[PDB]
């Protein structure tokens, strides 16, 4: 758990994606709960969680959908993007 | 304690949390009474698992949800509501009984799911 | 890991799903297709890990689409299915 | 060796990799040419990983793979083949080189795409 | 994560400690956290977290250690202890 | 802001931090020092982790805490604290400056280890 | 999970390490037989799996006493060492 | 099929399983049998886990396996061998019946510990 976006990568933003993912259908929201709180510090978007679980049906719901979204909004508000 | 789904609900649309933070909510779909009705739960808790694990099994309510928030309702965990309808730790669709203990726990007619900035108005 | 899809629950099924997911998108395939082979002998179709990777266009390509087909499937061969 | 990578690649359809299991396999897609060509790699292995990551980015080619196999291309992984035509621990799209050391490494247009049943006949 | 000890036979409580004690090696203690409060709370111990970090000298610091001295101090106190 | 830590810290018994909760707390041991001495860092926090990572080093210190306490500073981070001597979400032993910026940031006769409990009092 | 030794600080090292045990614990050794695989694999000691399960009694036996066995091992062999 | 426990057992030292790669083995510990004597299980798969589940509960078998391996045995699953007594795929310790079913499947004195490459060799 980085504390910057900078510090990931495109793939590995998705790891913390599948891990979101994992924890979703998991028995109780204990440690989902505390990856969310994290993504939705580092990812800096006013709609946080929406992201992931209200994604835009004008991109494709999938980690993939999440990582571009994120990189055009934080592109167009001067905010440092992945780590290339 | 234990006890017996009964009620009817009542038939919805493809915007059925639509309206989860206004009034008394969202009522129970009738179609997810039909599957619910007549089985015996353990608890409220049991009960709520089950909704939501029937509501991942209707194709015209899960198509309303995104892929995380159905894989949630698939395990029994309510679906996650939006960023604006949270509060607090309270960060995913409740379900209110309309008539309180002062009843019917398993009566889906006295049951609906609200939002928790809406509930906590109630 | 449990040897049969009689010890599974589908909300456990789904589990393992997602943990596979996990490892598809890990840096190696190592601890993927020992998850992949486990899945393969559990469910019994004959098109293995297709329906992981190749879904058939007339259902979800989910956790939860791949669960309806293998239900289907193992019931209209008369085999036992997920644990109620 | 390192490298950089040549070549124009050909124009594929919405079946880009149905014919991986016959003759010399499927050609790099143009598009994905444009975007590699002129960069510089370490390793044909590097290559290989910018490859399949490249093509999760195209739309026109993510449409034809499922939700996993993109997954699995986003991190550089080639996606999974059918079952049908694995070959051992070989379970994955290989790619070939139709002019061997006997060549051009990161030569595009002497890259293809090929099934492990079909690469082991070749 | 169930919600009480009765739930867990020896072996899972087992795999809840080594769950933690793979956590405290990550980068974070946010995951780790949850855990701990999750096996305060069921352990009902009024040293908590004591019994992982500070083990009395009596008896062996390992994850079998852990699980003798809880069963002790529950069954002492008689409360209902690992499912059997 | 970066720098070089300098002191020497004091020698300590094998009951290092027993005193952690009482005064200024525990000081930086002598051995440690040795280690850490003319070494460049970016932060307070890289010195932070670098200071456990070398704790789980010494033979002699790393008797002094449990199996699970060694694997956490062998990672960098502070080992937690007993039950009583945590406040609220701070559940692991913190370093102090006795001279604040009003200062000495990596001076290690200027630091020490304390627990919650007594740092909130301080 | 890197394809050299090289690649590991002593810290991931150890949380490889950790990861073993705990699929040490799990319900079987299919997982667990494949991470074993790759630790023989690059860290090139003889007695590959014996420094986890079958530690000298001249060290701890403790995920810091097998990351110091390594080191003393593969510098004395003139192999190259953890990232520092 | 299932059945019950039965048999004495052999007093051991602190050096158990030193002979397993010789002759028949190493015998069942007198003190687990025990424990284990007349109890019921489904299948000699459950008695196998169940015993070395005992094992780990022993101090004085205990304290002859690492931390490691006590781990394996708690959850029911052997220890894992030397590397030079493994065989392939077959690492771990197994359990060899004297007289096969040419019986006592349950019976302890019919039951030895063997490494891999002895087990072959039988
Ligand atoms: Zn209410
Ligand atoms: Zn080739
Ligand atoms: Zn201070
Ligand atoms: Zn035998």
């Amino acid at each position: 758990l980085k504390n910057s976006i900078s510090d990931y990568t495109e793939a590995e933003f998705v790891q913390l994606l599948k891990e979101i993912e994992k924890e979703n259908v998991a028995a109780t929201d204990d440690v989902l709960d505390v990856l969310l709180e994290h993504f939705v510090k580092i990812t800096e978007h006013p709609d946080g969680t929406d992201l992931i679980y209200y994604p835009s049906d004008n991109r494709d719901d999938s980690p993939e959908g999440i990582v571009k979204e994120i990189k055009e909004w934080r592109a167009a508000n001067g905010k440092p993007g992945f780590k290339q | 304690k234990p006890g017996k789904a009964t009620g009817k609900g009542k038939p919805v649309n493809n915007k059925w949390l639509n309206n989860a933070g206004k009034d008394l909510g969202s009522p129970v779909p009738d179609r997810i009474a039909n599957k619910l009705r007549d089985k015996e739960f353990k608890s409220f808790d049991d009960f709520r698992k089950k909704f939501w694990e029937e509501v991942s099994k209707d194709p015209e309510l899960s198509k309303q949800f995104s892929r995380n928030n159905n894989d949630r309702m698939k395990v029994g965990k309510a679906p996650k509501t939006r960023t604006q309808d949270v509060s607090g730790k309270r960060t995913s669709f409740e379900l209110h009984h309309e008539k309180p203990i002062s009843g019917g726990v398993y009566d889906m007619d006295n049951i609906s799911v609200v939002t928790p900035k809406r509930h906590i108005d109630i």
